[PDB]
């Protein structure tokens, strides 16, 4: 008995507008998907909670709610996966399904309640090294590649 | 008794660990992000009369 | 959750129709269960303790085997009995007795610069004789008859082996704070904690 | 009635026999040999019709220790009686007694070295374990689960 | 090409990977980079490796080589179902359904009693099982078995239990015909596989570029030569870790000898091979009718049995092209001593088979009291036993730094 | 027929023990034949106090009369005493288990005590106890969980 609303719900987030022209994951065909993409970037020099925090702020509006360095030093490799890499034939994109909140309804799916729990859950990071990782990918594959 | 134990003089130093992004999310993950890589480990909790 | 749909699905897919019985399930989720093995944490933080795979030799600096003892290394199951293809064999064919065998082999290639042998010696109960799997035996006994210890040069291969072997062979104490494990030389235990006792320096 | 002086080289390895071992007679020694004898099918008269590998040759102890021990012994015996066909000779008792009843030392010494390396599944078993080792083999017959 | 590289140390063979990819900058439309695996472990090695000698590693799958071999079915032959349906597990399940009418029928009077006294679809389920687990085996090793059976003939020289095998595959078949679905197994199609890619001697049809295959020291027969006849069209890097650079495997006809007599070339220089002239072959190393009477060394002798197995049907290829990567194992240690022998295929035991030989024994090698590589340790229980270990590890993490624990 | 491991004096006691009468382990289908003791062993023998001891020594209680408790008090008693008795007598050279000419001082781990139960163990462990003799009771079940 989950099926109609289900059955909607998915449809409903497939055809919805990214960020502007075009791009909606229905008009994503194979060729131009990759799902689950496990990445490995190493890391060598301590990298320094607190070091990262200063560079971190500057570029990132959203990590400028300062609280992090939540981590002590770590030499080494850096795993993660990332939930899909596509491509809108001109750029590749990073998208990460979450499911989440009980936050009762709508009103807490805002472009404001989401950049919250955004530094809630410090997801910002997840971004920063993500990207990270499909830059040094994308460098590594496309032969003379640019941001 | 004439003994005495031999006395390491190294020092712990450095550590070289795997992390991923879980030098953020706290612990609780425990065997979590062992017994199901992919689990949605961004998610938890009960739910109730809603 | 993810095994119990498994196995259902599966038995779906087969198109089963025939009703089915707890137990099946049951002791099916319980094997799976069973041969599921969590191994995330084998190359992050250091000092890696597992089993002996097949198909996974990856060279180390240093390689420790501990229990092989016989009867318990070379891993053994006989094949089904029913099972043709082994009363039969064939260049392709495979079995764990010729796996776990190639295995040690593949430790001895793969330690590069220190190879650890460790077996258990006796029961601390009957305190009866165990023995080493015979893997070991076969590679102390061809250290020992093409080897030889710098005093004896001239004495005899059956002399000059033993002496070699016995020489590489560390027969440890039962009791960690045992004196002998803190006086000079092969491996004085890191663990003062011990000494105290081991120097009888207690108070009644 | 009353027993034949057992002279282990000259046992009929031929069906059926009873072998009082009195206290301490070296009933281990005894095994050992008559264990050696079979592989490289020895004796003669009272020889067997062919030679066995160490997966035919069946012995059954009943304590775990003892089949510890027992195949440690034999795979010891072996090591040397086949050493001591690489020398062809042997000064120590028993081994000396067996190159005399071997025909061609090389051979044996081929034929033992496999017995040497096969010791990591010779039939030496308890009552126990020869038991549900026969019965999970021929399950149907037995009515045994997997 | 089917490029077959023997090593000495995994780090050479990841070597030569590591080059095969900064060479070829391989397409890049998110296509996975390939290697064959058959343990995480490898593919955990693997990924950090390489991600160090580049920065990073993204895509690359890990496929086992059985579902590898039935991605590429999928690909080259027409219409064949993603996931085959004679798959060890809806085999069990379809093989319930069955068993229960196959019974009374003096085939299967063995099962038909056992199965009867009693049970609750507990014995008859771990019989469906054993059973598809046979069947999934057989459909490797042995795969012209089934066709034989599906038509009802038997094969000269099997035990029994083909009496109810045979039927039983041939009953399973049949139904899973009815059900309605793609007959196709494993064993039915890898001759076709084989067929319409060493015909069409055209080009690939559109499989991956560049393939590799990483610590396996083992393939089943129908697994490589499937391997053979794809590497027509794509480039299949087989990287297999050996223990000795010489040819330490059996021999077939002494006519198949000098066919061996070949030789491989070192990946970036040119052409090596086994000692002695024909001597070598003469002498003992592949004595009477066996194989390698001598097998140099007796540790690689009595061990490595699954080893020469892998080798010897590697070296009865043909689209092959095998070439040498082995490093060599200066004998300065007892490990390295041993080592180097394993390598060289040589045996320096000493049994003493004469007085000259016995009596003086400086003709073995001289140890060093003071060689702690290859230590032997013997306890009285598993805790006393790690224990024990702790304070070696310590000690030897002490002795020489450099040793980081991971490399434990 | 022949008993390497044991001493004549040994054997020979053992053999006329048990050849008194006829099917002494009465069943006529286990006859006991004696056994010739190995040469090796020829040297074996056992001084104390002055000159080599008899193989087999049996002690006697007094009296006509005599219960199952009795039995036991004294006879542990007396079994004690005889094993500090060669102890004692060992450290001072005087105990020695000889071959030919060749000898040793009697230790703890030389001596034995067959029982046939628990209690019986005690008995004996109580009147060793009772004089400082050190004993440990190989055939012990107890499990560390009631200590
Ligand atoms: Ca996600």
């Amino acid at each position: 008995q989950w099926e109609p609303v289900l059955t909607e719900w998915i449809t409903a987030v497939l055809q919805a507008p990214l960020n502007e022209t075009g791009v909606s994951l229905s008009q994503l065909s194979a060729r131009n998907k990759q799902v689950e993409m496990e990445f490995y970037l190493p890391i060598s020099e301590p990298l320094i909670a607190s070091q990262l925090d200063t560079l971190i702020r500057q570029f990132d509006p959203l990590s400028a709610g300062c609280p992090p360095l939540e981590f002590m030093q770590v030499r080494g490799m850096l795993k993660g996966f990332i939930d899909l890499v596509f491509r809108h034939e001109g750029r590749y994109y990073l998208l990460d399904y979450k499911s989440n909140w009980l936050g009762e309804d709508s009103s807490a799916y805002t472009q404001q309640a989401m950049a919250a729990a955004m530094q809630a859950h410090r997801y910002d990071l997840q971004y920063q090294l993500y990207t990270l990782a499909l830059h040094r990918y994308l460098r590594h594959r496309i032969a003379d590649y640019d941001y | 008794a004439e003994l005495n134990a031999k006395t390491l003089q190294r020092l712990p130093g450095d550590n070289w660990r795997v992390t991923s992004y879980s030098g953020l999310q706290q612990r609780g993950h425990g065997i979590a992000q062992d017994l199901m890589p992919r689990l949605d480990v961004d998610a938890a909790g009960v739910a109730s009369v809603v | 959750e993810q095994q119990w749909q498994a196995i259902i699905a599966e038995g779906l897919g087969a198109q089963y129709g025939d009703a089915v019985p707890l137990s099946l399930l049951r002791d099916e989720l319980a094997q799976r269960l069973d041969q599921e093995r969590i191994s995330q944490r084998f190359l992050a933080g250091p000092v890696n303790i597992c089993t002996l795979m097949p198909m996974r030799s990856i060279p180390f600096k240093v390689v420790c085997l501990l229990g092989m003892n016989d009867g318990v290394y070379p891993r053994q199951l006989a094949p089904l009995g029913f099972d043709l293809m082994s009363q039969k064999p064939k260049r392709g064919d495979r079995s764990r007795r010729d796996d776990d065998r190639y295995l040690f082999l593949e430790a001895l290639i793969s330690a590069q610069q220190k190879l650890y042998i460790s077996y258990i010696g006796r029961s601390i109960q009957d305190n009866s004789e165990r023995f080493p799997s015979v893997l070991v035996q076969e590679l102390i006994d061809y250290i020992g008859q093409s080897h030889y210890l710098p005093g004896d040069e001239a004495l005899n291969c059956d002399e000059s082996e033993a002496r070699v072997k016995a020489h590489l062979t560390c027969l440890h104490t039962r009791m960690p704070f045992d004196p002998q494990n803190y006086q000079p030389g092969e491996r004085q235990s890191y663990a003062r904690e011990w000494l105290p006792a081991a120097s009888q320096a207690g108070k009644a | 009635d009353v027993a034949e002086t057992l002279d282990p080289l000259r046992l009929p390895l031929q069906g059926e026999r009873l072998i009082e071992a009195s206290a301490g007679t070296g009933k281990t020694f005894t095994i050992a040999a008559l264990y050696l004898r079979l592989l490289l099918g020895l004796g003669g008269s009272a020889a067997f019709p062919r030679p066995l590998t160490v997966e035919e040759l069946l012995v059954v102890t009943f304590t775990e220790a003892a089949t510890a021990e027992l195949r440690g012994r034999i795979r010891s015996n072996i090591h040397e009686l086949r050493i001591a066909c690489l020398r062809e000779t042997t000064d120590n008792p028993l081994y000396e007694r067996l190159l005399e009843e071997i025909d061609d030392k090389a051979q044996a010494a081929q034929w033992l070295l496999l017995a040497e390396r096969q010791m990591d599944e010779a039939a030496v078993f308890t009552i126990h374990g020869f038991c549900q080792r026969m019965l999970n083999l021929n399950a149907f017959e037995s009515g045994m689960l997997f | 090409m089917l490029r077959v590289y023997h090593s000495n140390r995994l780090d050479v063979l990841e070597a030569l990977m590591e080059f095969i990819v900064e060479r070829e900058r391989l397409d890049d439309p998110f296509e996975p980079e390939m290697i064959l695996v058959q343990s995480t472990g490898m593919a955990q090695w693997l990924q950090m490796t390489l991600s160090q000698k580049f920065g990073i590693a993204a895509n690359i799958d890990f496929p086992l080589p059985a579902s590898f071999i039935w991605d590429m079915f999928v690909r080259v032959l027409p219409e064949i179902p993603k996931e085959s349906a004679f798959n060890k597990q809806s085999m069990s399940w379809k093989l319930m359904t069955l068993l229960p009418q196959l019974l009374e029928r003096e085939d299967f009077t063995l099962l038909r009693h056992y199965l009867t006294d009693d049970s609750d679809k507990r014995k008859l389920f771990q019989l469906s099982s054993k059973a598809a687990d046979l069947f999934d085996q057989y459909l490797v090793y042995r795969p012209d078995w089934l066709a034989q059976w599906e038509t009802g003939h038997l094969v000269e020289g099997l035990g029994e239990a083909q009496a109810w095998q045979a039927p039983l595959w041939k009953a399973l078949v049949e139904y899973t015909h009815q059900l309605g679905q793609p007959r196709w197994h494993r064993a039915n199609l890898y001759q076709r596989f084989i067929e319409t890619l060493e015909s069409a001697t055209t080009c690939p049809p559109g499989l991956p570029s560049r393939v590799f295959i990483c610590g396996i020291s083992a393939l089943p027969p129908v697994y490589l030569q499937a391997l053979q006849a794809l590497g027509k069209h794509i480039e299949i890097h087989l990287l297999f870790t050996n223990p000795c650079r010489y040819y330490w495997g059996d021999i077939k006809d002494p006519a198949y000898l000098a066919k061996l007599l070949t030789r491989q070339r070192r990946h970036s220089f040119e052409d090596r091979e086994l000692p002695l002239f024909r001597d070598s072959e003469n002498a003992g190393q592949l004595f009477n009718s066996d194989g390698e009477q001598d097998v140099g060394n007796p540790l690689l002798a009595s061990w490595g049995k699954l080893g020469r197995d892998y080798i010897y049907l590697l070296s009865d290829l043909e689209s092959s092209q095998e070439l040498d990567a082995f490093v060599d194992v200066t004998p300065d240690n007892l490990l390295h001593n041993i080592q180097s022998d394993i390598l060289e295929l040589e045996n320096r035991a000493v049994a003493g088979v004469n007085i000259e030989e016995f009596s003086r024994s400086d003709n073995k090698r001289p140890l060093d009291p003071l060689d702690s590589s290859i230590t032997f340790h013997v306890c009285h229980s598993p805790q006393r036993e790690v224990e024990v270990l702790h304070d070696r590890l310590l000690a030897m993490l002490e002795e020489d730094p450099t040793l980081t624990p991971r490399d434990i | 027929d022949t008993n390497w491991r044991s001493a004549p004096g040994m054997v020979n006691s053992v053999n006329k023990l048990f050849s008194q009468t006829d099917d002494a382990f009465m069943f006529r289908e286990i006859p006991f034949i004696p056994v010739k003791s190995a040469g090796k062993n020829q040297a074996l023998r056992f001084v104390f106090k002055g000159e080599t001891q008899p193989a087999m020594k049996m002690w006697l209680m007094e009296g006509e009369s005599c219960g199952v408790g009795d039995y036991q008090s004294t006879m542990a008693q007396v079994c004690a005493a005889q094993i500090r008795d060669w102890l004692q007598a060992g450290q001072r050279g005087e105990a020695l288990l000889m071959n030919g000419d060749d000898a040793r001082p009697v230790r703890a781990s030389d001596i034995s005590v067959l029982v046939r139960s628990r209690q019986e163990a005690a008995q004996v462990r109580d009147a060793l106890t009772l004089l400082e003799i050190p004993s440990v009771y190989l055939s012990n079940r107890d499990s560390v969980f009631e200590t």
